[PDB]
RNA sequence: GUCUACGGCCAUACCACCCUGAACGCGCCCGAUCUCGUCUGAUCUCGGAAGCUAAGCAGGGUCGGGCCUGGUUAGUACUUGGAUGGGAGACCGCCUGGGAAUACCGGGUGCUGUAGGCUU
RNA sequence: GAGCAGAAGGGCAAAAGCUCGCUUGAUCUUGAUUUUCAGUACGAAUACAGACCGUGAAAGCGGGGCCUCACGAUCCUUCU
């Protein structure tokens, strides 16, 4: 087994990624981070909402992996297995280390107490600060009791104080929810799946040619 | 306990600004240095020839000796309960003039002129500088248009 | 969809450029910073270098010393000013680097006022001759070569001028293994193959060469030695006058010129207010353009 | 014809290098009298080239003496350049050209275009690489303020046919 | 209005393609006897002057890319000093001073010294 | 984004890389200075000066390695 998550929960050790200089960690349990119907593109999922912390603590992959799921499984049952479209926007970069397990007796092997006590590493953490998202889930915008509900449910998997926000930017983008559908009319903004590209009117003008043809 | 090597910890001191890599410009070759004038000791990695050490980058200090390549200066070291006066031997590369003395020595010309020049105007010219003295009284026009009335607004959740 | 773009957008963003004359191919900053910085218990002493540059029709011979706002050109000779006197075409050879070389020198040193002393060598022996300083007087002229991007084998155009400067009373130091009449593989110094170049005589056994060989395409290739009937011979004399020229009056006088006008041969940079409605009706006489079906 | 005479005094598409090529495997007399040919067919003296890194899989090593190749420039290169054409029956295809507008081409053996098989010299192949330039290119090779040689200027794949097709009227299709 | 030779600051100067360039000059260019270098007079060197601005180069162009300078971001992030302030903690307010950076939106796009040319 | 003998960092493009030509400044000397520091030494390093040379047409550059490491008192032995 593991150390509970009472251990590890507060940062404090100095960032510290798998580089060149830190070598066989463990695997993180979280690999799948784009869930749902990926494919989506822009009028399909209007409604946007978010799921931010407030504390600045270190979330874990085991933690960010099982608040995926059940995050997923409401969503599954609550408008089909493709009416949704969430996105975990963390990634555990962090590395966690442990101190050595001392069994038998004291003479094997090359140390009996704190003597050489730079811990092996054994997981992953994502560190999260007070203004920042960790769940993203769009959908229309007559589902917005289910995404509420659904994040509500994975607040239940994470140490901290989390707070739910449906946000005013349409979908996943940057961009506000009433000023979008005109802003693609007037074609500062264009679709390309998941996200948009924006247009701006400083390129050169053979872009535009193309564009407004 | 951190090895007592040369240049350790002058990875970004000695380093070169970015896109100023290269050759060095030439007119940092001809500038003029007579012995008693102040000079700031940066050192720059591209010479590597009588460069500083990493105690004197950013120091300053006067001249006392001109050689064909390098200058020889008298730089205030302040080790631990003392101030003494190091003098170390560095390229021309590694120095510049310092304009604080040069906005001092134009101005012991510049109050020495006016004050040649303040008795056929009789004039008794101020030269102290005086260190910002409060502001006098003065009137603030309305010009006609009420001032703004400002007010702290509610809270948003956005970010 | 080929490959992946060396000359990206991040690649213009931490591209560092040369300096100025570097990328035009001007000048080697390499050999500028050895030639040209004076040292600096010297604290103000101008360090004098002659900069000869070969053109394809020109010879530019001059002396300049640097400051912090540029080289200050003391003096400055020309191939361009020599039929003032005795020759009149056959420029660019290392004849006319020669007498542009000995221009050079004494042009500078009458306006010094030293004409009168340090008169280099007046008739030419292709030897080796240093200018040493003759005491009680004001001293010589030294100077150095600044060759430039010119390669310096043995034989260059370069050194006609380095000869003539020096047989002109000019103080370089230089040495005999990069004149014409050095010889390679035996270490040796021939001196009177030398005074055969500074006078021209290659040029006129060549022109003898080819009246051998062809009769059109000797005067096809010397086409501007047929104008002003010059032969094949009366050559050594030909250079020879105008090495007393030189010595006679190598003061510079120039023609002025202000009866002219301010006549624009350019464009002028256009505007702001020109640019924004260009692309107003660029927009406007395409929306117009393809509603017509 | 007012637009179709401008590029008389200055544009005209001429050949400036040959490139000789003569590759082996072995260092030796496979080499040394594969550059026994080089000296009659030209009349210059061939350059040798060595191995650069070895590769092992099929036994050659680094600083080994691997091919031979000649520069042939001027008047001379015309009539070995009609001596390759001929050989391969004034027939080349599309692939042969490249971005930059040159061409090269192969030969099976070396006694086609050709002199007279000698009583040691070999049965070799060869081929000739062609550099097509035009009168101004040489600014991108000097020393004293060089460049590149413009936009316009350059050569292109499409119009090396345009001196090819009216110089030596050989013919291409088929293009792959 | 400008160009050569030499520079200083080293992109407002770079890069991509396009258009024009009167006279000077710079070049392309024409040769290989000498000088001197090669596998090759292509570079390098040399002796020249039939031909052209086609190229280099110079000037302008582009809802150009960069680069430079502004805003905006934002009194935000961070922070000096202070409290028997809050909170179980994590950390967050306040007081006293200083105060950024990107995306986004404008504008700009080489100056200049010495010496000598042409431009009526 | 290559290379520069090696660790890593810094530096470097008509260069410090590569390839060639010519060579021993990796020589003989007295001091001053910097680094560790008690402002002691060793080790290393930086400017000079006096010789004597090397190299290049020359300006110059060079008294070991592009910079940061690569090493050792008294007594004693040995050689000049
Ligand atoms: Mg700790
Ligand atoms: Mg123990
Ligand atoms: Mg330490
Ligand atoms: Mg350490
Ligand atoms: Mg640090
Ligand atoms: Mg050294
Ligand atoms: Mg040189
Ligand atoms: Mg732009
Ligand atoms: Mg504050
Ligand atoms: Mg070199
Ligand atoms: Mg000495
Ligand atoms: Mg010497
Ligand atoms: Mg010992
Ligand atoms: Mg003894």
């Amino acid at each position: 087994g593991r150390r509970p998550a009472r251990c590890y929960r507060y940062c404090k050790n100095k960032p510290y990624p798998k580089s060149r200089f830190c070598r066989g960690v463990p695997d993180a349990k979280i690999r799948i981070f784009d869930l749902g119907r990926k494919k989506a593109k822009v009028d399909e999922f209007p409604l946007g909402g978010h799921m931010v912390s407030d504390e600045y603590e270190q979330l874990s992959s085991e933690a960010l992996e099982a608040a995926r799921i059940c995050a997923n499984k409401y969503m599954v049952k609550s408008c089909g297995r493709d009416g949704f479209h969430m996105r975990v926007r963390l990634h555990p970069f962090h590395v966690i280390r442990i101190n050595k397990m001392l069994s038998c007796a004291g003479a094997d092997r090359l140390q009996t107490g704190m003597r050489g006590a730079f811990g092996k590493p054994q997981g992953t953490v994502a560190r999260v600060h007070i203004g920042q998202v960790i769940m993203s889930i769009r959908t229309k915008l007559q589902n917005e009791e289910h995404v509420i509900e659904a994040l509500r449910r994975a607040k239940f998997k994470f140490p901290g104080r989390q707070k739910i926000h449906i946000s005013k930017k349409w979908g996943f983008t940057k961009f506000n929810a009433d000023e979008f559908e005109d802003m693609v009319a007037k074609k500062c903004l264009i679709p390309d799946g998941c996200g948009v590209k924006y247009v701006p009117s400083h390129g050169p003008l053979d872009k535009w040619r193309v564009l407004h043809s | 306990t951190n090895t007592k090597g040369k240049r350790r910890g002058t990875r970004y001191m000695f380093s070169r600004p970015f896109r100023k890599h290269g050759v060095v410009p030439l007119a940092t070759y001809m500038r003029i240095y007579k012995k008693g004038d102040i000079v700031d000791i940066k050192g720059m990695g591209t010479v590597q020839k009588g460069m500083p050490h990493k105690c004197y980058h950013g120091k300053t200090g006067r001249v006392y000796n001109v050689t064909q390549h390098a200058v020889g200066i008298v730089v205030n070291k302040q080790v631990k309960g003392k101030i003494l006066a190091k003098r170390i031997n560095v390229r021309i590369e590694h120095i510049k003039h310092s304009k604080s003395r040069d906005s001092f020595l134009k101005r012991v010309k510049e109050n020495d002129q006016k004050k040649k020049e303040a008795k056929e105007k009789g004039t008794w010219v101020q030269l102290k500088r005086q260190p910002a003295p409060p502001r006098e009284a003065h009137f603030v026009r309305t010009n006609g248009k009420e001032p703004e009335l400002l007010e702290p607004i509610p809270y948003e959740f956005m970010a | 969809g080929f490959v992946k773009v060396v000359k990206n957008k991040a690649y213009f963003k931490r591209y560092q450029v040369k300096f100025r004359r570097r990328r035009e191919g001007k000048t080697d900053y390499y050999a500028r910073k050895r030639l040209v910085i004076q040292d600096k218990n010297k604290y103000n002493t101008p360090k004098y270098r002659m900069i000869v540059r070969v053109t394809n029709r020109d010879i530019i011979c001059q002396i300049a010393y640097a400051r912090i706002e540029g080289d200050m050109i003391v003096c400055a000779a020309y191939a361009h000013e020599l039929p003032k006197y005795g020759v009149k075409v056959g420029l660019t050879n290392y004849a006319a680097a020669y007498c542009t070389g000995l221009l050079l020198a004494r042009r500078l040193l009458n306006r010094f006022g030293m004409d009168k002393i340090y008169e280099g060598q007046v008739e030419v022996t292709g030897d080796e001759y240093n200018v040493e300083s003759i005491d009680g007087q004001p001293g010589a002229f030294t100077c150095y070569l600044d060759a430039g991007l010119a390669r310096t084998t043995t034989g260059n155009k370069v050194f006609g001028a380095l000869k003539g400067a020096v047989d002109g009373g000019l103080s370089i130091p230089h040495s005999t293994k990069r004149f014409p009449g050095y010889d390679s593989e035996s270490k040796e110094f021939n001196a009177e193959v030398h005074r055969k170049h500074i006078m021209g005589q290659n040029v006129a056994d060549y022109m003898r060469y080819l009246m051998e060989e062809d009769e059109d395409a000797y005067k096809k290739q010397f086409s501007q030695y047929i104008k002003n009937s010059v032969t094949p011979d009366m050559m050594e004399e030909m250079y020879k006058k105008a090495h007393a020229a030189i010595r006679e009056n190598p003061v510079y006088e120039k023609k002025p010129k202000k009866e002219v006008k301010k006549k624009r041969w350019n464009r002028p940079k256009m505007s702001l207010a020109q640019k924004k409605d260009r692309v107003a009706q660029k927009k406007a006489s395409f929306l117009r353009a393809q509603e017509r079906a | 014809q007012d637009q179709g005479e401008k590029e008389n005094p200055m544009r005209e598409l001429r050949i400036r290098k040959l490139c000789l090529n003569i590759c082996v495997g072995e260092s030796g007399d496979r080499l040394t009298r594969a550059a026994k040919v080089l000296e009659q067919l030209t009349g210059q003296t061939p350059v040798f080239s060595k191995a650069r890194y070895t590769v092992r899989s099929f036994g050659i090593r680094r600083n080994e003496k691997i091919a031979v190749h000649c520069t042939v420039r001027g008047a001379k290169a015309e009539e070995i350049l009609e001596k390759g054409l001929k050989v391969r029956e004034y027939e080349l295809r599309k692939n042969n050209f490249s971005d930059t507008g040159n061409f090269g081409f192969g030969i099976q053996e070396h006694i086609d275009l050709g002199i007279k098989y000698d009583p040691s010299i070999g049965i070799y192949g060869l081929d000739f690489y062609v550099v097509l330039g035009r009168p101004g290119f040489s600014i991108a090779d000097k020393k004293r303020r060089t460049g590149c040689i413009g936009a316009k200027h350059r050569i292109s794949k499409e119009e090396a046919m345009r001196w090819f097709q009216q110089k030596y009227d050989g013919i291409i299709l088929p293009g792959k």
